[PDB]
């Protein structure tokens, strides 16, 4: 899933 | 501000055939990439509304994703294997054009593209 869409994922 | 309709995946007016290269693209290439750890952002059209990317489709006029490619293969939408390969290449190029090279999505696309090339290099003879 995204922390910041495209920029940093959270998984 | 809205998402466009997704790419067409079925067309009863196009002729249909099954070939060993198309079967490989579905059962080997698509399947391998789909199961990859980094595949999830590529398994469906980019949802620019949900992801808050208001300029995505102002920049990307030829969207493509692996969910579309899978359904196209399953619907015998492609007559030539090169049509399918081009859709994979469009998917990767869109990602490189829209995003920045340090973005996690680009690192993910690069790893998937490496795997794609490894499998395409083994595409069977027709």
């Amino acid at each position: 899933w995204w922390i910041i869409p495209k920029v940093k994922k959270g998984c | 501000s809205t998402n466009p309709p997704p790419p067409e995946t079925s067309n009863p007016n196009k002729p249909k055939r099954q070939t060993n290269q198309l079967q490989y693209l579905l059962r080997v290439v698509l399947k391998t990439l789909w199961k990859h750890q980094f595949a999830w952002p590529f398994q469906q059209p980019v949802d620019a509304v949900k992801l808050n990317l208001p300029d995505y489709y102002k920049i990307i006029k030829t969207p493509m994703d692996m969910g579309t490619i899978k359904k196209r293969l399953e619907n015998n939408y492609y007559w030539n294997a090169q049509e399918c390969i081009q859709d994979f290449n469009t998917m990767f190029t869109n990602c490189y054009i829209y995003n920045k090279p340090g973005d996690d999505i680009v690192l993910m696309a690069e790893a998937l593209e490496k795997l794609f090339l490894q499998k395409i290099n083994e595409l069977p003879t027709e």
